[PDB]
């Protein structure tokens, strides 16, 4: 978590919610529950499943045979085969682990770093009509109802539509 | 053992950005 | 599911003419330049085959002649020159959700 | 008035990594992963003692020429060392054929 | 080049199992995930069940769910449907489908499918008495 | 210095401390010092000896016997050799430098990653209490004992305790 | 991007700029027009040219002969140095296309990091002294004359001086 | 060993145009951006020109700007320089230099070129009737 | 752009003494800890020559006697023991903007 | 097998140097870092000092600081104990241990270290008139 | 420093049934799902050897009968199935500070 999202500022993930990468949970006095960010987690999906199918289309091996065979006349080649096969197992094998080890690495930040703008991107569209209370949440300075949940995570949300209403309960 | 390369440094960095 | 429908159906034209097939979606499909549409044909007796995929892309095989083009929520399909073996049915398609909702059907039919 | 400070440590090591954006940056801390030091030793491989030939190749020793009968056998051996002044092999000339064999 | 061959379709009476495979070719088989769509006699074509390219996650649609079971198998390359408690109107024309999207990986009951690149030569079912 | 900590808006480090990578520098009525973060740093040397072992301890290899002998007649297969032993060798110098130098540019940043963090997780506390006069040093709108500097060091700041002496204090 | 400011909070790039990477795009009572930043991009620079010097030149190359030639009577040592003219194939090929791939991957978070960075330096410059409207861009809570614009553009802002007159201005706005 | 020789120079009318070639051999040609610089008699140094390693990209001076043509062939490790729309300030001694920074990226007019390692040996432009 | 000035203008000193020509730009050249500088001499019939790149470091064929410091705007070349092979013209030169600038010339010569 | 064998204890009156050195055997030396613990006759264990992989950074306890040296040399398989000016209260039964945690880096004054993996059998060493 | 401790010393108990023995410091050790505890058993005459690593994992030579566990500021010991030879010292220590400090010692001994 290099940008400090998942395991940062928020403490854990949501186990209820299997709808979605990123999601939003909300509560008012007409409805809770756990409502994915559809655009963000589907941008997320479709670029993973290419990054799978760069990492294993670019294997292009034509038809090898590995298999060779020497009688004990000429035990040098047969060495020097072993030394090919062998070199090649181990580049193979470093290259491999370390490429994983670095995809992985890369995945795991990429996941840190949606959840991250997905929370920077709701807070921009908020600006300062709730406080932040932390762990990610955002406690409202106004009613704000179900069209209201659609406004901030569709992104259409309104700043001076409540700004007077806030200003009420805030001093 | 590991093997032959031609270059000459191959320091993996470990710390900060030394600026005293 | 994203409910999908086209509204011009059961079009007759003779041969020669254009027939456009306009198609409509309650909701927006397409999203950062990627058109989630494509258009089957089948003759009676013959599977569906892909005519247009994407919305302005070929499939390799379809003549020259079928082409369609249009963004957001409006995406139409132009037959110029159409020919005696090109009668058949037309069906919407968006890919966006999981369940894919095909248009009800239009049919085009020589005069 | 109170402060509070954010920063990072630091110190007078001199050595320097090279990244691909930028080269010659100091760090405060380094491990090394090449190593450029040999003892200038042939050391046991596998704890045996090579079977140092001296002034002999693979010819004088396994043949038998005169001029190395003094070096004695080992019950095993890892590798083979020869000296590049290696000369007294096959004493009588001829073709020893697939000798490298 | 592809094919999608199918068979196994028939007559059948409301409340019995029926089985269908479509055996495919051509191509390599593991890495694509596959549809099912049927045809509805006078009507037009809807949505059935997919299952991606290893088979971990299988989706269905809203009509039939409950009692379509979807499965496939890659030692033998055969995409096969299970029947479960059908009714009249489950009478249609069955086309298997295959996806576009290489390797599409489907881990949420929304996310965005491929189209539909080849289709199969259809199978006819009739649930009657 | 993608993040920005490090060489961005953090003018230098403080040689004066050898605590930790991560340190502080508190200041109150009573006088300065030097501390440092204890978790942070020990997250990050514990990732980053799992880098080195990751990186040295996975290079997989089993007996070679790299020289070959071959006389005047065998021209053919000693140049095949040779061919091979270059191909190695380009390759393993070619992915050797390159990994080394991504390596390099990943803890680097790995290391402004952990300095942000920090920095955020200060902010994210003392979330009105404290001016961010600049270069990572927050100037605090409240007088309090070392319980505040340990506790910001010590994930426990309470906010209402000082809010309305903060508050009070403010013009 | 990783870090949301390319087509992140700022949407789309400017076409109207020439002299620079990273730039702005300024307009006050009077005048206008784009002022690319110098200091960033020259770095972004420096740093791009490194990394493309490394890619290119770090990869050293001795002179070889790949073409050998077999006779018929020696099929296996022909079929020997097939595999390992392929094997080397697949390496060099995997390796620079993931080569490929993550670097472009990296320098394009490198421009987003260093676009966001410049963002962050003119927001933590400025501050409450200005509001930001989204889209990157800053409304002033006054009427800065010059070396407003030039201060901001090299890191160097006075803050406090102009601070009277934009908190006077500012309670017209925030009540 | 880097050379750098140039000719083609002489005396020339105002309103003619004149084309210079600096050939390059001993040194890696295609990886260094090149300049021009001249000497103007009784007068120091100034820039002239600068084209960049793959000949995308060319810059001129404030004062030739509009009427010299940089131009490059790699194929033959030859510079070249079109000259045109003469006036009597424009005599000078013309060097072609080579730039310091290897493969040097210059993507807009104000970059920081790389100091000059070698020069030519010379030669000499004048205009006059 | 920028200009420069270097204010000894023909200064003339014997065999073995010191010779200090300093150089000020309009504006600040050196970035990153880096010095954007270089000097060259030219002897009669001959080209421009580097003699001293990055303002601290030195060519190689170049002397030991020939050194230079400086940073920000202000830089010098200082002659350490002057030789009567080395009656030449010095420049600077500030290669940090895309229209490199020389300065207007210095010449050293025998007393 | 691995096997952490030492000897150089005996009796040392108050105020001479004494030397302790085990060598080991059965597993790469290099990569694991090394400590020293001692037990009382009666007291019981507490910790002395440790050295990092290279022997770059060697850090001490809070008692025998300043009057102890440790020291390794990775070629010659072998740790190694100096002293300076002892006390009565230095009776014990020197141990020396190995850590758990492989190419461990001991940077600064509070890290963490492994669980001291295996054990030598302890040589006597006692200070007395 | 952080200091260890262990409540029951030198416990008189007997064969087939449970001696647990406890562990609790000054301030907290473990860490990001770490146990950081290590024991250790000793006969007289005899070297020491690691014993539970982690406090919850086993090593190999230890009886699959005797275990332990813990988690946060207090770990425990479990004695199940106690043998004649497992007469012996029991000791903690905390590897979370550059000093790992021991306890002051328990024992088990034949009731
Ligand atoms: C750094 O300075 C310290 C004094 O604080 C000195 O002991 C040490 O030798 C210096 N380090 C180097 C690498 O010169
Ligand atoms: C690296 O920079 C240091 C000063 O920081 C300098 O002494 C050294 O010569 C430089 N090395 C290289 C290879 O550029
Ligand atoms: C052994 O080698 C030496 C090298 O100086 C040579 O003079 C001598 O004749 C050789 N002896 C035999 C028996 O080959
Ligand atoms: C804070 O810290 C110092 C030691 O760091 C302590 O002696 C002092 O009493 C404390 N100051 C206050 C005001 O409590
Ligand atoms: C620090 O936090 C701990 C819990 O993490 C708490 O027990 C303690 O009171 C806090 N403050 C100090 C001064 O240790
Ligand atoms: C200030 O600079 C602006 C451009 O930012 C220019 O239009 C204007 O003439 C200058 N005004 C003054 C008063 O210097
Ligand atoms: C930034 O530009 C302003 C306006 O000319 C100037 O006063 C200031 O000195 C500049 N800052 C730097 C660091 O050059
Ligand atoms: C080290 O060398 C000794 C002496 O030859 C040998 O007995 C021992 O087996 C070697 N060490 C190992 C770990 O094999």
């Amino acid at each position: 978590g290099l940008f400090g999202a998942i395991a940062g500022f928020i403490e854990g993930g949501w186990t209820g919610m299997v709808d979605g990468w990123y999601g939003y949970h909300h509560q008012n006095e007409q409805g809770s529950g756990y409502a994915a960010d559809l655009k963000s987690t589907q941008n997320a999906i479709d670029k993973i499943t290419n990054k799978v199918n760069s990492v294993i289309e670019k294997m292009n091996t034509q038809f090898t045979a590995v298999g060779k065979e020497f009688n004990h006349l000429e035990k040098r080649i047969e060495n020097l085969n072993k030394k090919v096969d062998d070199g090649f197992l181990d580049i193979w094998t470093y290259n491999a682990e370390l490429l994983v080890l670095l995809e992985n690495e890369r995945t795991l930040d990429y996941h840190d770093s949606n959840v991250k703008n997905l929370y920077e991107k709701v807070r921009s569209q908020l600006k300062n009509n709730a406080k932040e209370i932390g762990n990610g949440c955002f406690e409202f300075y106004h009613k704000c109802d179900n069209t209201c949940m659609e406004s901030v995570k569709n992104g259409t949300y309104d700043y001076p539509k409540y700004s007077e209403e806030a200003k009420l309960n805030r001093e | 053992c590991p093997k032959y390369v031609k270059s000459t440094k191959l320091r993996l960095a470990t710390g900060l950005r030394n600026i005293p | 599911d994203i409910v999908m429908t086209q509204s011009p159906d059961s079009l007759a034209v003779s041969l020669g003419e254009r027939a456009t097939i306009n198609c409509r979606s309650s909701q927006s499909v397409s999203s950062n330049n990627k058109n989630f549409l494509a258009w089957y044909q089948e003759k009676p007796g013959q599977p569906p085959k892909v005519l247009i995929y994407w919305a302005s892309a070929r499939e390799s095989g379809v003549p020259d002649r079928f082409s369609g083009s249009g963004s957001g929520t409006d995406f139409t399909l132009t037959i110029s020159g159409l020919q005696a073996e090109d009668v058949a049915v037309y069906y919407c398609q968006q890919h966006y959700r999981t369940p894919p909702t095909f248009g009800q059907g239009t049919k085009v039919e020589i005069k | 008035g109170d402060t509070l400070c954010i920063g990072y440590h630091a110190n007078n090591s001199t050595d320097t990594v090279d990244t691909v954006l930028e080269k010659n940056v100091t760090v405060t801390h380094s491990v090394n992963l090449l190593e450029d030091k040999h003892n200038g030793k042939l050391c046991k491989l596998r704890g045996v003692a090579p079977l140092h030939l001296g002034k002999c190749n693979i010819a004088g020793w396994i043949l038998g020429n005169p001029e190395c009968e003094s070096l004695s056998t080992a019950s095993s051996w890892s590798y083979i060392v020869e000296t590049p002044s290696s000369d007294n092999g096959t004493c009588y000339p001829g073709d020893f054929i697939d000798y490298e064999e | 080049q592809v094919q999608l061959v199918q068979s196994g379709g028939g007559v059948v009476p409301p409340g019995r199992s029926l089985r269908l495979s479509c055996a495919a070719s051509g191509f390599t088989f593991s890495t694509y995930g596959m549809h099912w769509v049927r045809q509805a006699p006078g009507k037009g074509l809807e949505w059935v069940a997919v299952i991606s390219y290893d088979g971990n996650y299988k989706y269905y649609a809203d009509s039939v769910r409950g009692r379509f079971t979807i499965s496939r198998d890659n030692s033998k390359n055969t995409l096969n449907l299970d029947m479960n408690s059908l009714r009249t109107e489950d009478t249609a024309l069955y086309y298997c489908a295959k996806d576009s999207q290489l390797r599409s990986l489907l881990y949420f009951d929304w996310l965005s499918q491929g189209y539909f690149d080849h289709w199969g030569q259809g199978t006819l079912v009739t649930v009657s008495s």
